[PDB]
RNA sequence: AAAGUUGCUGCAGUUAAAAAGCUCGUAGUUGGAUCUCUCUCGGCCGAAGCGUUUACUUUGAAAAAAUU
């Protein structure tokens, strides 16, 4: 089941048991840095990083070939953005719901979705000050949000 | 009635399930090849790609993103892998 | 159709039926 | 959500054991279920059984025989001294031939007769008749 | 070409490291042997009377090894009898920390040194050719362990005849019993 | 005490006593799989650091009689 919502999908990726790099793919693992480093210059999330790489250069996993996840070699680069993408997604939806509300301000259906999205912001930032990825003195705001898109 | 191998799944069997419900799961994506009819530059994509794959060269189109599999272009060739 | 007392009456001497046949199918195994 | 997946075997184990099954397939795997269903098989209750290996936490396969009556887990683990578990099976097992209350010792996973034999308690898992 | 972490070569490494060189002298193997060395070896009777090589090599040039697995494999073969010839990694097998133990644990011991990553990788390094696809473990009635490894279907010619071989050296190093399976469909 | 009518063992809550409009929402409670003893000084040993620290289990010492 979900986490707010009372839907339980079962669609995921499967991945294979061979973890090995397979035979057709004559990408090395440098190659497939510089590719991962020119789409973080071209500001891409890692999941468009891993989308692209998937789709058009043919490396099904960046895990089994570099030996490493895209996250950690951005960090090692320092290509790495502050906020983790889906912190930064969350709030990008608060700043369009409210824009939203601001418009139209009987949607209050667009309230009852803004509660939940900040609710799953709070939840997201309790894990990140948890973990030491965000400072400790974070916190969101409804005014400190354009700020950060 | 109450009495199969749940070891050994018969092929069809296997195909038929949910690639999460299998006994070991596995994906039902592949990589293939696919040439443009205006060059011969061979290119890698994924069967499910969301992303519109341009040619190198050429730059025409090679896959357009659907709900499932990606539609190729009405005159590409295309090859499965492994 | 019967009160419950007897029905659990019959359950429970039934389970001890059923192991004293338990029982005694290990034991004739030695 | 799923916790105690001892729990999940062997729900998993009984219900398909009263349908009169031949196979049970439990999932996830875990090395106190693997050590429970041992215990388990060495006594001549689920016959043989057999892993099967995923990159995730695996499943088993196990080739149910027509022993079984019930085999259950108590959950919290409680600790369980060496003269309570004379009280324990009092309360667990219904007849004093067969049934085992499975014991996690330091001395390993085991039945309640050789947790008597190794002089040693410890906590509770389950119990199987 | 032997560098032996105990610095002690014995007759039969100081032998095929002579045979490596007069394979480097010769065939088209040259210009990457050089770069390359081997720590230790051992030869091992199996599946009832018949000899097999094993090459302990350092880790970080493996996959080096890999790219000439193939052609040491045949030219081994040619050079030696009736033999089998496998390139297994020298793994480092470090104790699992106990509240008994020396005061040299002052830092936590990687997961690729442990005991069952360490027999993940000789499984996996001792089939080179062939692809590891599955595993089932089956546990006997008395208890003990069989595991039941899935190989390629596609490249199974190869390796039809080794699975003995590979199961005596497993069998030997480890003290695990393995058998070898090919699957009708992947 | 019968008594499982206070329920840890061990109760209930469709129609009999009883589960709330619905979601979000601290604390608390619960939480997937995975990791197999040595260094010095004194007679093979004794002293010393113990090994991350706990919860758990066991042993030994010690623990009024009367009552049971």
């Amino acid at each position: 089941g979900r986490m707010h919502a009372p839907g339980k999908g079962l669609s995921q990726s499967a991945l294979p048991y061979r973890r090995s790099v397979p035979t057709w793919l004559k990408l090395t693992s440098d190659d497939v840095k510089e590719q991962i480093y020119k789409l973080a210059k071209k500001g891409l999330t890692p999941s468009q990083i891993g989308v692209i790489l998937r789709d058009s250069h043919g490396v099904a996993q960046v895990r089994f070939v570099t030996g490493n996840k895209i996250l950690r070699i951005l960090k090692s680069k320092g290509l790495a953005p502050d906020l983790p993408e889906d912190l930064y997604h969350l709030i990008k939806k608060a700043v369009a719901v409210r824009k939203h509300l601001e418009r139209n301000r009987k949607d209050k259906d667009a309230k009852f979705r803004l509660i939940l999205i900040e609710s799953r912001i709070h939840r997201l930032a309790r894990y990140y000050k948890t973990k030491r990825v965000l400072p400790p003195n974070w916190k969101y705001e409804s005014s400190t949000a354009s700020a950060l898109v | 009635p109450l009495a199969k191998d749940l070891l050994h799944p018969s092929p069809e069997e296997e195909k038929r399930k949910h690639k999460k419900k299998r006994l070991v799961q596995s994906p039902n994506s592949y990589f293939m090849d696919v040439k443009c009819p205006g060059c011969y530059k061979i290119t890698t994509v994924f069967s499910h790609a969301q992303t519109v794959v341009l040619c190198v060269g050429c730059s025409t189109v090679l896959c357009q993103p659907t709900g499932g599999k990606a539609r190729l272009t009405e005159g590409c060739s295309f090859r499965r892998k492994q | 159709v019967l009160p419950k007392k007897e029905k659990m009456k019959l359950r429970r001497e039934q389970w001890l039926q059923k192991i004293e046949a338990i029982k005694l199918a290990e034991q004739k195994h030695r | 959500v799923r916790m105690n997946v001892l729990a999940d075997a062997l729900k998993s184990i009984n219900n398909a054991e009263k349908r009169g099954k031949r196979q049970v397939l439990i999932r996830p795997c875990s090395k106190v279920i693997v050590r429970f269903l041992t215990v388990m098989m060495k006594h001549g209750y689920i016959g043989e059984f057999e892993i099967i290996d995923d990159h995730r936490a695996g499943k088993i396969v196990v080739n149910l025989t027509g022993r079984l009556n019930k085999c259950g887990v108590i959950s919290p683990r409680f600790d369980v001294q060496l003269k309570d578990l004379e009280k324990w099976q009092n309360n667990l097992l219904p007849s004093r031939q067969f049934g085992f209350i499975v014991l996690t010792t330091s001395a390993g996973i085991m039945d309640h007769e050789e947790a008597r034999r190794k002089h040693t308690g410890g906590k509770i898992l389950g119990f199987f008749f | 070409i032997v560098k032996p972490n105990g610095e002690k070569p014995d007759e039969f490494e100081s032998g095929i490291s002579q045979a490596l060189l007069e394979l480097e002298m010769n065939s088209d193997l040259k210009a990457q042997l050089r770069e390359l060395n081997i720590t230790a070896a051992k030869e091992i009777e199996v599946g009832g009377g018949r000899k097999a090589i094993i090459i302990f090599v350092p880790v970080p040039q493996l996959k080096s090894f890999q790219k000439i697995q193939v052609r040491l494999v045949r030219e081994l073969e040619k050079k030696f009898s009736g033999k089998h010839v496998v390139f297994i990694a020298q793994r480092r097998i470090l104790p699992k920390p106990t509240r008994k133990s020396r005061t040299k644990n002052k830092q936590k011991r990687p997961r690729s040194r442990t005991l069952t990553a360490v027999h993940d990788a000789i499984l996996e390094d001792l089939v080179f050719p062939s692809e590891i696809v599955g595993k089932r473990i089956r546990v006997k009635l008395d208890g003990s362990r069989l595991i039941k490894v899935h190989l390629d279907k596609a490249q199974q010619n190869n390796v039809e005849h080794k699975v003995e071989t590979f199961s005596g050296v497993y069998k030997k190093l480890t003290g695990k019993d393995v058998n070898f399976e090919f699957p009708e469909f992947q």
